[PDB]
C-alpha cells in the first residue's frame, strides 16, 4: 500500500465521537483494573 | 451463489422502487467484489 490509503489499505485506529443524546447502553464508561500478586515476598503494601 | 446479475445489469432501479433480492442456500465469494472499477467506495457497519 506504500503508506497510503485505499482498498485493503486501512487505517487500524477508529473514533467513538460521543454525544450526550445516545442510548443508554452507548455512553462511554470508566474502567480501572486492579492486579494483585498473592506471593510470599517482603509485603511491601498493605491495610489497616 | 450469483451476484454478477445483481451487478453486471444492464438496466437499474429508480430509487423509490429500489430493487430487493434474497440470497440463502449458497457459498458466497466476497474477493471477486474487486474489479468493478477503479476506485469505489467500501464502508461496512457492524464487522470487520
Ligand atoms: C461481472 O461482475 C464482476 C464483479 O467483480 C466483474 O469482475 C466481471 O468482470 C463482470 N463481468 C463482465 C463480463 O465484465
Amino acid at each position: 500500500c506504500n503508506g497510503v490509503a485505499g482498498f485493503n489499505c486501512y487505517f487500524p485506529l477508529r473514533s467513538y465521537s460521543f454525544r450526550p443524546t445516545y442510548g443508554v447502553g452507548h455512553q462511554p464508561y470508566r474502567v480501572v483494573v486492579l492486579s494483585f500478586e498473592l506471593l510470599h515476598a517482603p509485603a511491601t503494601v498493605c491495610g489497616p | 451463489c450469483p451476484f454478477d446479475e445483481v451487478f453486471n445489469a444492464t438496466r437499474f432501479a429508480s430509487v423509490y422502487a429500489w430493487n430487493r433480492k434474497r440470497i440463502s442456500n449458497c457459498v458466497a465469494d466476497y474477493s471477486v467484489l474487486y474489479n468493478l472499477a477503479p476506485f469505489f467506495t467500501f464502508k461496512c457497519y457492524g464487522v470487520s
